[PDB]
RNA sequence: CUUUUAUUAAUAGACAGACACAAUCAGUGUAGGAAGGAAAGGAUUAAAACAGGUCCGUUAUGCCCUCAGACAUUUUGGGCUGCACGCGCAAUACAAUAGAUAUAUAAUCUUUAUGGGAUAAUAUUUUGUAAGAGAUAUUUGAACUUGGAAUUGCUAGUAAAUUUUA
């Protein structure tokens, strides 16, 4: 009879231990997660070939296992290398896009090796400097500088 | 000696009540009696817009659009004026 | 329908002076179209000369 | 011979130049688009209104052709530039052309009867404006505005 | 040059069919994921964009004389945020405009800086479909 | 042949015009006159030279008029004249 | 043929039910689209002659933000009167004259004074101050229904208009004049 | 001196001219006109005063101080830009009168934080003897839901908003 809406949906998914929930469609759903951002989001899901414009939480579970294959790797489904977030990073050398649990990590590892080197652009990173050129005389004031994440 | 006035940086910060609590959510999908009291209730309905039956039926204004737009592929209601702003539903 | 019983018809004759706190009011003299009288009272909009103006107490007055 | 007149009507920086003609079918034509068809509302509305308050059986074959123009010295990339602008001035150059047609091939006793209708219409839609941009003064940023200025 | 009688919305809604039915066409191996210029935001909405500008670039060179590659790029300008401060005008992307530029010349419908008497009788037949 | 007329002021240009038009067109040959608009230059400068008081600027200007005249003639029509209507404060560049 | 509202509606059949109001309402200037290109009518001392629908449609564009557009109000004017005309089988010119005569205002207070001592004084108001202050009431309900609700801007003005012409107390500015015309009373 | 109407492009055109409002000097209203009341906007600019600013613009200058690793001049790095904190002038914002996309009303989406862009990472790259300097791809995404006492500007194509050369 009628068929532009579904029958029932559900809530709440669990996916690489985030909580992507709602009935929102597929492009701003998947942008809870962090490494995720609203250009890849929709790049990743043309490949897939799921639509869109569909709801979360009406979807078949054959269809969930290619895409925790596709954000694992994103060089197998197709996409071009410049997507990435670490294209030719210095403790690999080849390309990799983050995703949470491994993107924090990664960068909190980064930071402890200017400790020892005592790089001055990194170490002001961690007390919270403003590592550009920017100048302190009025601006700023009660607020900190580092590197900022939600929650 | 005339007047002598000063003021503290302790007056700029603002004050706010802490929150207004959650609404209640919206239906998200069709079921089989609402596909029925839709179309009942349009034809006595003259002029119709998307905000008028979500406001009725307790419906996202987002499947209110369909139920617009399958109604008017049935001669029941036509689309009577278009704008980039509004369009109206009616007889 | 039922505000438009409350009014009463009448017609200013000429203006005399302004007179306010900032100089914002004008005195005007003002006659009745149901009967002959003559009225003075203050109005707080700018008026020309010929105007009718509705008013709602006609008993009321200035001085 | 084909008669034909042709005037002139501006604005601020726009300009207009329609040319009558003798045709058997009444035809307005602006860059070569049938008017019926225009996109631009307020440039149909305004031809919309001098094809009614004189009759339709007085301008009944006549053919209309107008170009449009915008002085040099600006540059805009943006949409909507010159929107009202140049429908005042075809609404101003095709209102001569009426009237200059009826005084040099036709009766001249018509010609001062839909004059005067028009004119009790609009005094202004066959005389050009006045008002423009004023200039700028140094110390503030606009013609009126001074810049804010604070003691403590 | 009658272009001029008939809208320019229509005029591209018949004639895109067609322009996807040649299939003479080469298209860049990414056009489906990605921007059209470094002003726009995101990827077109629309499924199909290639074929459709194709539709949109023949009512300019038709109406007038001859048509570049880089009159192409300031016609199709956008307006991009850079921030805080207000926003500054940027052209289209020099690439994209390349491959049509270069499809329609293998295909045939125009030639050096003029068009084809090919693509004449096209059109000639969209303007008496629509009325 | 174009020659050309740049001045200063408006009331050195007028004097060789009645000179010049008399003896080149009723004499020998044919000629064409051409104004061109005027060419000004701005130099908005501030006035006081301090940051103390209140802003003011000034805005400074130099003018030039120009006068061109498309002659086509025999050799020495032309150039007997150069030599018979040199006037004093103005140039006169022929370009033959 | 004639000139119409919008080739939809009639400048005619429409007319004002108040005597003391009707030398001001202006319905000579006819209009597809309301707008002005006279630089006599605009420098005037008077105020007679001004369209009413010319009046109406500046009183959209009101806030910096949306100031300088005039395209913007006549779209959603358009998409206004298309329902008050099929919802009430009138001339939606005719549910506006009743509009203007119930929200405007009869007689209003003046303060002259300082103080704890402050004299309070009841006066009446000119016409030409009726029409002025009663046009402001109504745009700005309007921009307060509409400013944080899912109402297209074309929604409120119709169910606006059709309230307080109808004098069914539910819409904003026949509840603010009943507070200011109980204050004159009181205070005489 | 600039803008406006006309036409031989350097010249006309406006005078409160006309009528009315009881005198002279005026002021206001209607009519004809491109323009009606200093046509609109600028520039020039009395006597006189200030212990106003300017010796860091000057091969303008009095007195004073300094005399060859000079209180001269040249070369290489670092500064004027630093960070607990008070103030003034400004640019984007707190969103459906909106955002993305586009054929710019083809069509579609977001129906409340898809509004907002600070801060930061990886990679390509421009100028320069020399980058914590500008540009591009992807990611991270703060405060912010209209602001206390108080106060600045503005009467017509003015305020306000969006664009544009040097
Ligand atoms: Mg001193
Ligand atoms: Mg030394
Ligand atoms: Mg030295
Ligand atoms: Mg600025
Ligand atoms: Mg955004």
């Amino acid at each position: 009879s009628y068929t532009s809406d579904p029958q029932e949906l559900q809530h709440i998914i669990r996916i690489f231990n985030t909580n992507v929930d709602g009935t929102k469609r597929i492009a701003h759903a998947l942008c809870a997660i962090t490494g995720v951002g609203k250009r890849i989001s929709n790049a990743i899901c043309k490949r897939v070939g799921v639509d869109v414009l569909r709801r979360a939480g009406d979807l078949n579970s054959d269809e969930l296992e290619k895409i925790q294959k596709a954000i694992a790797d994103p060089t197998s489904v197709g996409i071009p290398t410049s997507f990435f977030n670490f294209k030719r990073n210095p403790v690999d050398g080849n390309d990799v896009h983050l995703v949470s649990t491994r993107m924090d990590a990664e960068y909190r590892m980064m930071l402890e090796k200017g400790k020892k080197m005592r790089h001055v652009r990194l170490c002001r990173v961690a007390c919270g400097l403003k590592v550009h050129g920017q100048r302190s005389k009025s601006n700023g004031r009660h607020i900190r500088a580092g590197m900022v994440f939600r929650r | 000696a005339l007047k002598a006035a000063s003021t503290s940086k302790k007056e700029k910060k603002k004050w706010t009540e802490i929150k207004k609590k959650d609404e209640a959510r919206k239906v998200f999908t069709v079921s089989d009696e609402l596909l029925q009291k839709v179309e009942k209730e349009v034809k006595k309905m003259k002029i119709v817009t998307i905000f008028s039956l979500g406001s009725k039926m307790n419906l996202t204004l987002s499947v209110s659009k369909n139920l617009l737009r399958h109604c008017v592929n049935k001669g029941i209601i036509s689309l009577i004026h278009k704008s980039q702003q509004t369009s109206i539903y009616g007889q | 329908e039922a505000n438009l019983q409350q009014q009463f018809y009448c017609k200013v004759l000429k203006t005399a002076d302004r007179a306010g706190s900032a100089g914002a009011l004008v005195l005007v003299r003002v006659e009745l179209l149901n009967n002959g009288r003559k009225m003075n009272r203050l109005i707080k909009g700018s008026v020309r000369e010929g105007d009718i103006i509705a008013l709602l107490e006609c008993e009321r007055e200035h001085r | 011979t084909i008669k034909s007149v042709i005037t002139q009507g501006k604005r601020k920086t726009a300009l207009a130049t329609c040319k009558c003609s003798e045709s058997e079918e009444m035809s307005i034509l602006v860059d070569k688009v049938p008017y019926k068809i225009l996109s631009n509302k307020l440039m149909l509305s305004k031809i919309k209104e001098i094809i009614c308050v004189v009759d339709d059986v007085n301008l009944k074959n006549l053919s209309f052709q107008i170009t449009t123009k915008i002085k040099e010295g600006v540059v805009t990339h943006k949409k909507g530039n010159g929107e009202v602008a140049l429908a005042y001035a075809v609404r101003m150059a095709f209102a001569k052309a009426i009237v200059a047609y009826y005084g040099t091939y036709c009766d001249e006793w018509k010609k001062q009867e839909i004059k005067k209708v028009l004119m009790s219409f609009d005094r202004y839609c066959l005389v050009g404006d006045i008002r423009k941009k004023e200039p700028k003064k140094f110390g503030g940023p606009g013609a009126r505005a001074r810049y804010q200025k604070s003691y403590r | 040059d009658e272009i001029y009688t008939v809208k320019t919305t229509d005029f591209v809604n018949i004639l895109k069919k067609s322009l996807q039915s040649n299939t003479d066409i080469t298209l860049p191996k990414d056009h489906d994921i990605l921007k059209t210029s470094t002003g726009k935001e995101n990827c077109p909405v629309s499924d199909d964009w290639y074929y459709a500008r194709m539709a949109a670039i023949l009512n300019l060179i038709a109406k007038k004389g001859n048509m570049t590659v880089e009159e192409a790029c300031v016609e199709f300008g956008n307006y991009k945020n850079r921030g805080r401060r207000p926003s500054m005008f940027v052209k289209a992307d020099e690439m994209f405009m390349k491959s049509i530029f270069e499809n329609l010349e293998k295909i045939g419908y125009l030639k050096e800086n003029k068009l084809t008497s090919n693509a004449k009788e096209i059109i000639m037949d969209v303007i008496q479909s629509l009325s | 042949v174009h020659i050309d007329i740049s001045t200063t002021n408006k009331s050195a240009i007028t004097l060789a015009c009645e000179k010049f038009e008399a003896f080149a067109e009723n004499f020998i040959e044919s000629l064409e006159k051409e104004v061109l608009p005027k060419q000004v230059g701005l130099v908005p400068t501030l006035k006081t030279p301090c940051g103390q008081g209140t802003k003011t600027w000034a805005k400074y200007k130099i003018i030039v008029h120009q006068v061109r005249y498309v002659i086509t003639s025999s050799h020495d029509q032309l150039e007997k004249v150069i030599q018979f209507l040199k006037n004093f404060p103005e140039i006169n560049i022929n370009l033959g | 043929a004639d000139i119409k509202l919008f080739e939809k509606y009639s400048y005619d059949d429409v007319n004002c039910s108040d005597e003391s109001i009707s030398s001001y309402i202006n319905l000579s200037r006819r209009f597809i689209i309301p707008h002005e290109g006279s630089r006599a009518i605009i420098k005037s001392k008077t105020k007679a002659n001004l369209s009413i629908i010319n009046r109406f449609v500046n009183s959209l564009m009101r806030n910096g933000r949306n100031s300088g557009k005039k395209r913007l109000a006549n779209v959603c004017v358009e998409d206004a009167f298309v329902i008050i005309n099929c919802l009430t089988k009138k001339n939606p010119l005719q549910v506006l004259v009743d509009a203007i005569i119930n929200a405007g205002p009869r007689e209003d207070t003046a303060r002259v004074g300082r103080g704890g001592s402050m004299k309070r004084t009841a006066v009446d108001v000119s016409p030409s101050k009726r029409v002025s202050l009663a046009i402001q009431l109504l745009s700005n309900g309007i921009r307060s229904s509409a400013f944080k609700s899912r109402k297209s801007l074309a929604e409120c003005i119709a169910d606006e208009l059709n309230n307080a012409a109808a004098n069914s107390q539910n819409s904003y500015a026949v509840k603010k004049r009943e507070e200011i015309e109980r204050i004159a009373k009181s205070n005489r």
